[PDB]
């Protein structure tokens, strides 16, 4: 198995976006 | 605005005076200067429903300085019993302080406080502290030195005496 | 001095006034009741005063007389005081307003009667109990008050007699109560079955509660009292709480174990009780969480007491209820009430139920055939625990003595310990049903996402719950579960509006991943993304995020360090190389403390590097920035200490040293080369700052110690001591510590310590030396002598004027003496005799402290010293020691034993005294101790004379009998301590019985 999807999503974690 | 007599009891050196003095002036005293008999200190907290006032009767924990002893407890409307989690004997004496207290004041809100939880070699381990259960005391770990749960004993008492669970200090 | 009216006024000014006048009244009152003649003022106060507070004080005065001097009194006065107290109690009972409103005063009078009973009963008051029983028919008030009297007698005899009475006296009073209890029980049972008056019945049940601590179970099981407690007194509101307390103690009785009848009785009272609670109080469906928040009447205490009863009974008796299928519904209803109680927002009540749930879920795990009975209970329990998870990590923010703000994690707190208990229960429950657990936590998370249960508290709490069950699900289920959770949280973060909300959820993602190191280690790519994300967060200025980022970085590397030092498939280099290279950019926006944490994290990783050349290389690279700064500033600043008047330079230097400290803390032994790189210039720096600090304190005094300038300098000084202490404490190569580190260290710190003025000497110097002696003291006998010479007398002088000044120095001094005495006693043998006397003096001075942190070490040193001397054979230092000091230690030990306020030292005081006595009674001292009489007789004589001088009210018979016991019991610690406790009781009073010291043999 792998975690490639999850790693890419986590790399998008952004507390300064405004997609609220 | 009413005033509530609060008696503060427990073994010598456990932190009673230094807890109160920090509450009054913001400063923390490092020296141990044993209390002789009692000192009464008015202590006010401002709340979201107004001012609350305690007359804090800070009693001596050393036998040789005990003074009037349980005679300090007459009229008390609440109490804190303090011990020191770095010293097992001070927890061993908590039932003796409680006994002398409630023989005078049958039905008052009491908080039990284990102080000095900042210190690295804790001797009175948390699992060990159960005396308050059968006596219906509140319990908190505190640290007068490091500001841990510093207002909680007064907050719980204030709520109890004002009959107001929503009361908050401000 | 003060007649009745004026005493009344003083009391009323003390209790009802304030300020300065209240304090002046206090002093009058305190002196008055300490007056040995005060007790003649007292009856008069009791006869004539109009003030219940005056009468309380008069009773306290009489208690002092009763407790201490009663047997000095003529038999006339005794019977007079006794008749007076009895009649006064009866008047107060027969006066309605007083009986209503002066209960503390009647309770005090009752306790005074009990003090007399302790002296007089039953041997000189055999009719007391039948008289009391008789007078209870005379009045309902008197009867009620009689229950208070019997309750206090029970407490004073059974619960509180240990240490307040001799062992012999306590046995006599317990046997006396035991013999007369049949009649007290008769009265008690009669009132419970007939009485109306709730206040009388409540008093009766309060006394029963105390009797249950000691009475034989047959009073409970062979009468009808269980029926009354479980039916009658549960139905009436005012008796509910006290009846549950009684039934809690019934459940703890010593009862036969192989007896069907007793088992049925035990089931029946619980059956009755739970039925009565459902009929008369509240059904299992009631929302106790809301009832408890309401707080009507005494309901909170009742519910607390119900939790106690249920958990007490069930922890002991659950298998009994499981053993018959007709009991199933009782079993389950009892558990369902517990589930409801567990939802109440009151932490101490929650912990009480949690202790029981722990017992239960362990038992289901280890006997899973039972598991089907509790499925529904367990399901609701997962939810309760999840919803009440507390935070597993807590940080204290404090200002130190140099004014810096310092974050420290709390260890072993009540909160932390509750987290651990919660986790253990939830681990068991997870294995009991992993699908249910998973569903509960996923749907809980869905209700964060749909907003219905959203809040910072709820998402944090759910995160702590989820993070607590790592290693429960099996690796593959865990993988899927964690993927699902993390994705749900990543969407939740995107969905929430506002930086505050997104920071909370982001911090919880980082929390959950830190708690699943198997999941992290399985996929390097994911781990590496986590770390790079944390590094992004180290630039985020939003409150708390940088600290969260640094804390998670070090937490993760503690667990996954290996993955940073190897070269991973598909990467050109070990990730530690990458971290080190971008370290300046990565940390640029961190505060200094955070930067130090980062460097500490790096050192964890580097210690994992197995090859020494490569590890040293990594260390060298890691330290490039602080070394560059060091190499450009420090030597220069030390050759012209006028460059350190720049507070900005002092700041930069402090932070360099703290960077070293941080790296050393994690690398320990592996830090050697970096320490070596800065060592000699670091020690020149120490001297230059210590000189400047002392110079200014000398000229300006104490207040110079609070200045921004002196604080910055003291920081450098203390960090240098911290770095050396930290390294030496973890060193593995002790040869280098001794050959390279110690000698420069001692030359730099010791003479400077001695020459500094008292207010510039740092206690941390003593701490550092303690670590040096602990670690390599066996290898540096000459260094240890230097340590003593430099710090011994000058520190003793700071702390021997009073007990209160230089608190840190007191504590560190006796710690250092203790370790020197354990590890290099030879240094004490080299002292000149006058300095050795000072050492003995210092040990005795520690004994006299009301300060547990000093006292313990003083006592331990004395014991260790005596063993050290005892291990030297028949040799003249030994024999000289004994002739010079044996008796100094005997009387000093006795002096603190008999003092009011050195009770924490009791155990070691006893041991020391046993050891001293053995030295003589085991004929281990080869010389005579006096200037062919044996040392045994000389010792007994010394002791009789010492004791009759310190305690002149003791009789010769009391002293002969105590000493005869002590000298026979000194191999048996427990018995020996019992005799000492008896002695401490007898010295507080006149007329003790000398036959008390025969208690051990009479047995
Ligand atoms: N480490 C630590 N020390 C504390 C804390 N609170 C108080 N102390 C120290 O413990 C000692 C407590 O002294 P006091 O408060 O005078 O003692 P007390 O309980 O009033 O004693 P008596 O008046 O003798 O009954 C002082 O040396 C304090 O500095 C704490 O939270 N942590
Ligand atoms: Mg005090």
């Amino acid at each position: 198995g792998n975690l490639n999807e999850l790693a890419l999503k986590l790399a998008g974690l952004d507390i300064n976006k405004t997609e609220g | 605005v009413p005033t509530f007599k609060l008696v503060l009891v427990g073994d010598g050196g456990t932190g009673k005076t230094t807890f109160v003095k920090r509450h009054l002036t913001g400063e923390f005293e490092k020296k141990y200067i044993a209390t002789i008999g009692v000192e009464v200190h008015p202590l006010s907290f401002y709340t979201n429903f107004g001012e609350i006032k305690f007359d804090v009767w800070d009693t001596a924990g050393l036998e040789k300085f005990g003074g009037l002893r349980d005679g300090y407890y007459i009229n008390a409307q609440c109490a804190i019993i303090m011990f020191d989690v770095t010293s097992r004997i001070t927890y061993k004496n908590v039932p003796n302080w409680h006994r002398d207290l409630v023989r005078v004041c049958e039905n008052i809100p009491i908080v039990l406080c284990g102080n000095k939880v900042d210190v690295k070699e804790r001797k009175v381990k948390a699992k060990t502290i159960t005396f308050h259960r059968k006596k219906n005391l509140q319990y908190y770990d505190i640290s007068a030195k490091s500001n841990y749960n510093f207002e909680k004993p007064f907050l719980w008492l204030a709520r109890k005496l004002a009959g107001n669970p929503q009361l908050e200090f401000v | 001095d003060l007649d009745i009216a004026l005493l009344d006024q003083v009391v009323s000014t003390f209790y009802q006034g304030s300020g300065v006048q209240q304090k002046q009244a206090q002093e009058i009152l305190t002196k008055f009741q300490d007056n040995p003649d005060a007790w003649q003022k007292a009856d008069q106060i009791l006869q004539f005063s109009t003030n219940p507070q005056s009468k309380f004080i008069a009773l306290s005065i009489l208690d002092k007389l009763i407790t201490r001097k009663w047997k000095l009194l003529p038999n006339d006065h005794r019977i007079g005081i006794r008749n007076f107290v009895v009649g006064m109690i009866i008047s107060m009972c027969q006066d309605d307003e007083v009986f209503k409103t002066q209960k503390n005063l009647i309770n005090k009078s009752d306790l005074t009667l009990v003090q007399i009973l302790k002296q007089e009963w039953p041997q000189n008051w055999p009719e007391f109990i039948p008289e009391l029983i008789g007078s209870s028919s005379s009045s309902v008030n008197v009867c009620e008050n009689n229950m208070i009297v019997l309750k206090l007698l029970s407490e004073e005899v059974f619960d509180f007699s240990a240490e307040q009475m001799t062992q012999a006296k306590a046995l006599h009073l317990k046997n006396s109560m035991s013999k007369e209890f049949e009649q007290i029980f008769k009265l008690c049972f009669q009132v419970l079955e007939q009485g109306s008056s709730s206040s009388l019945i409540v008093a009766t049940l309060e006394s029963l509660l105390r009797y249950l601590h000691w009475i034989p179970y047959r009073y409970i099981y062979e009468t009808n009292i269980l029926e009354l407690l479980s039916t009658k007194f549960m139905t009436s509101p005012d008796t509910r709480a006290i009846t549950l307390k009684c039934l809690t103690e019934v459940s703890n009785l010593k009862i036969p174990q192989d007896n069907d009848l007793i088992k049925r009785q035990t089931v029946l009272f619980f059956q009755n009780t739970l039925q009565q609670i459902a009929t008369s109080v509240m059904p299992v469906t009631a929302d106790l969480k809301a009832t408890y928040a309401n707080a009507n009447g005494n309901d909170q205490s009742f519910l607390q007491d119900l939790a106690m009863f249920l958990t007490t009974y069930l922890a002991r008796n659950r298998a009994l209820l499981e053993s018959d299928e007709s009991l199933r519904e009782l079993l389950l209803n009892a558990h369902q009430y517990l589930i409801q109680l567990s939802k109440i927002e009151e932490r101490e009540l929650f912990k009480t139920t949690l202790d029981y749930w722990h017992n239960l879920v362990a038992d289901l795990f280890y006997e899973p055939l039972k598991k089907h009975i509790y499925e529904e209970i367990c399901s609701q329990l997962r939810l309760v625990i999840i919803e009440n998870m507390v935070r597993p990590e807590e940080v204290l923010v404090v200002e130190n003595d140099e004014g810096e703000i310092v974050r420290e994690f709390v260890k072993e707190s009540d909160t932390i310990q509750l987290y651990k208990s919660e986790r253990e229960v939830l681990v068991y429950l997870t294995h009991l049903n992993v699908i249910d657990t998973e569903e509960i936590m996923i749907s809980k998370l869905a209700r964060q996402i749909d907003g219905s249960e959203w809040s910072w508290h709820n998402i944090n709490t759910l995160s702590w719950a989820i993070g607590s069950i790592s290693g429960t699900m099996s690796e593959d289920t865990e993988k899927r579960f964690v993927v699902t959770v993390i994705k749900d949280l990543l969407d939740l973060t995107v969905k929430k509006r506002g930086k505050d909300n997104k920071a909370v959820v982001a911090s919880d993602i980082m929390y959950v991943v830190g708690q699943y190191p198997r999941f992290l280690k399985a996929h390097w790519n994911f781990l590496r993304t986590v770390i790079l994300k944390l590094f992004e967060f180290m630039h985020e200025t939003h409150e708390g995020v940088q600290d969260m980022a640094c804390d998670t970085f070090i937490k993760i590397v503690q667990k996954c360090k290996y993955h940073f030092v190897i070269q991973q498939p598909r990467e050109s280099e070990p990730f530690i190389q990458t971290i080190i290279r971008d370290i300046q950019k990565t940390t640029a926006d961190l505060q200094p403390q955070q930067v130090h944490t980062f460097y500490k994290a790096c050192g964890i990783i580097i210690s994992e590097e197995r090859s020494v050349a490569e590890r040293n290389r990594l260390l060298s690279d890691l330290m490039q920035l602080p070394n560059m700064a060091w190499d450009t500033i420090v030597e220069q600043s030390t050759a012209n200490p006028t460059l350190l008047l720049d507070s900005e330079t002092v700041k930069i230097i402090a932070n360099i040293i703290k960077t070293n400290v941080a790296v050393c803390t994690s690398m320990g032994a592996d830090f050697y080369p970096q320490l070596g790189h800065i060592y000699y210039n670091m020690l020149q720096l120490y001297r230059a700052v210590s000189s400047m600090i002392s110079a200014q304190v000398a000229a300006e005094g104490l207040i110079a110690t609070k200045t921004p300038k002196v604080r910055g300098l003291r920081t450098i000084k203390k960090e240098i001591l911290k770095l050396v202490e930290t390294y030496i404490s973890k060193a593995r190569n002790l040869d280098d510590v001794v050959k390279v580190l110690v000698e420069p260290l001692l030359n730099a710190v010791l003479e400077d310590y001695m020459n500094n003025v008292p207010d510039a000497r740092d206690a941390e110097v003593l701490n550092c030396m303690t670590t040096v002696v602990e670690k390599v003291g066996h290898m540096i006998p000459q260094g240890v002598i230097l340590i003593l010479q430099s710090v011994f007398e000058c520190t003793l002088d700071m702390i021997n004027k009073d007990f209160t000044e230089y608190p840190e120095h007191r504590v560190e001094f006796y710690k250092l003496l203790k370790v020197i005495n354990e590890k290099s006693f030879a240094a004490f043998l080299e002292l000149p005799p006058a300095a050795f006397k000072l050492f003995v003096d210092a040990i005795c001075w520690a004994f006299k402290h009301n300060n547990r942190d000093v006292e313990v070490n003083g006592l331990q040193i004395a014991l260790d010293l005596v063993k050290n001397i005892e291990r030297m054979g028949n040799v003249p230092f030994a024999n000289e020691f004994h002739k010079n000091y044996f008796f100094i230690f005997v009387s000093e030990t006795f002096f603190v034993l008999t003092d009011s306020d050195h009770k924490s030292g009791f155990s070691k005081q006893a041991l020391l005294l046993m050891k001293l006595i053995s030295l003589v009674y085991d004929n281990k001292i080869s010389v005579p101790l006096y200037q062919g009489t044996s040392n045994q007789v000389y010792l007994s004589q010394y002791l009789a004379n010492m004791l009759s001088n310190a305690f002149p009210h003791l009789t010769s018979e009391q002293i002969a009998s105590f000493l005869s016991a002590l000298t026979k019991q000194y191999k048996d610690l427990v018995v020996f301590k019992g005799t000492l406790r008896d002695f401490l009781v007898q010295i507080k009073e006149v007329g003790g019985d000398p036959t008390d010291y025969l208690f051990a043999e009479d047995k």
